[PDB]
């Protein structure tokens, strides 16, 4: 999931 | 070479030893015979900046084999506040004992609060050693130590001991300069090089958290230290019971990998995981490598008024928010024996207990605050359960 530069996040 | 190991040391011990005296000397010394930046005593003696307000300096210095990152404070309070809230990093530290004062008041403080926040080893730097012409006393001086770092877990009876001059050596006097070389190559041959945070057990702190109907739940966040390949077991822990969970999938913008490691944040899918089985303030770990404990023994340092802590003392009954990785639980506190109130600026042996569990160990700092605004900070020293 769910970020893309530093956010935190994600997916699987 | 280039870059090669990197320690980070520094120097510790009751007031004017010269451990300000040494430092310099250090930088010097060593700039001369290997190479490097140099400092003198005046420049070094300053005490400027802060973060994590703390009087502090810091120079590096050079060995053919290692880099090392030192750190000198002018008072005692400022060793404090570094020590327990973990700002000045310490692999090993050098004790400096002036040989005329002998083992003082806070050259024990030191020792002690060094084993209270995991110092790992301990070098001393018997100081002063030029205006001694002694020979059976500064036997003693050492004796003293010894049975001293002893008496708080330091293998006084193994602990390296150099008698020396942080002057004598420091001006150009190289007879003891010699001594400046000899302590490096303890720091060398003493001080263990620091694990890289790979290196270590995998911990991953969880901070967003969902699920995915087929599989189970994601949870997201910062790996700490470690690794996590896709496919090996791993535990959740705190809160709630710790559980069991196989990773089948990592993924980071979008991508899915192999792997998550330490400093990268990432996604990682625990199979069979519902997301109510998840709680904040959980971690993802390599399994049996941390657990859950809801009572500690901490030293912790409650910031002055003038670092923007509270303007007045607190009491027993005084129940704060313990501020762990993520989240901050809520913990009640048993103060020393005797002990009534603790002002704004002291620093004390605390025993938590906390509603919830968290994972940890010895070592973890955590911030103890009120309504979200941080009052203190600590180490925890004993996971008492
Ligand atoms: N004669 C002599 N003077 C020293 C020696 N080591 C340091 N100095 C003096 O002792 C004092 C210690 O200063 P400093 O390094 O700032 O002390 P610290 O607070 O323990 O770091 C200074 O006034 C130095 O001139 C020594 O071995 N012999
Ligand atoms: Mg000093």
């Amino acid at each position: 999931s769910c970020n893309c530069v530093c956010g935190f996040c994600c997916s699987x | 070479e280039r870059t090669k190991p990197h320690v980070n040391v520094g120097t510790i011990g009751h007031v004017d030893h010269g451990k300000t005296t040494l430092t310099a000397a250090i930088t010097t010394v060593l700039a001369k015979t290997y190479g490097g930046a140099a400092r003198a005593f005046d420049q070094i003696d300053n005490a400027p900046e802060e973060k994590a307000t703390i009087n502090t300096s810091h120079v590096e210095y050079d060995t053919p084999t290692r880099h090392y990152a030192h750190v000198d404070c002018p008072g005692h309070a400022d060793y404090v506040k570094n020590m327990i809230t973990g700002a000045a990093q310490m692999d090993g530290a050098i004790l400096v004992v002036a040989a005329t004062d002998g083992p003082m008041p806070q050259t024990r403080e030191h020792i002690l609060l060094g084993r209270q926040v995991g110092v790992p080893y301990i070098i001393v730097f018997l100081n002063k050693c030029d205006m001694v012409d002694d020979e059976e006393l500064l036997e003693l001086v050492e004796m003293e130590v010894r049975e001293l770092l002893s008496q708080y877990d330091f293998p006084g009876d193994d602990t390296p001991i150099v008698r020396g001059s942080a002057l004598k050596a420091l001006e150009g006097d190289a007879e003891w300069e010699a001594k400046i070389l000899e302590l490096a190559g303890f720091l060398d041959s003493y001080i263990p090089e620091p694990e890289r945070a790979i290196d270590k057990p995998f911990l991953l702190p969880i901070e967003d958290v969902f699920s995915i109907s087929g599989r189970g739940t994601v949870v997201t966040g910062r790996v700490e230290r470690g690794i996590i390949k896709v496919g090996e077991e791993v535990e959740i822990v705190g809160i709630k019971e710790t559980q069991k969970s196989t990773c089948t999938g990592v993924e980071m913008f979008r991508k899915l990998l192999d792997e998550g490691r330490a400093g990268e944040n990432v996604g990682v899918l625990l199979r069979g995981i519902k997301r109510e089985e998840i709680e904040r303030g959980q971690v993802l770990a390599k399994p049996g490598t941390i657990k859950p404990h809801t009572k500690f023994e901490s030293e912790v340092y409650i910031l002055s008024k003038d670092e923007g802590g509270r303007h007045t003392p607190f009491f027993k009954g005084y129940r704060p928010q313990f501020y762990f990785r993520t989240t901050d639980v809520t913990g009640t506190i048993e103060l020393p024996e005797g002990v009534e109130m603790v002002m704004p600026g002291d620093n004390i042996k605390m025993v938590v207990t906390l509603i919830h569990p968290i994972a940890m160990d010895d070592g973890l700092r955590f911030a103890i605050r009120e309504g979200g605004r941080t009052v203190g900070a600590g180490v925890v020293a004993k996971v008492l359960g």
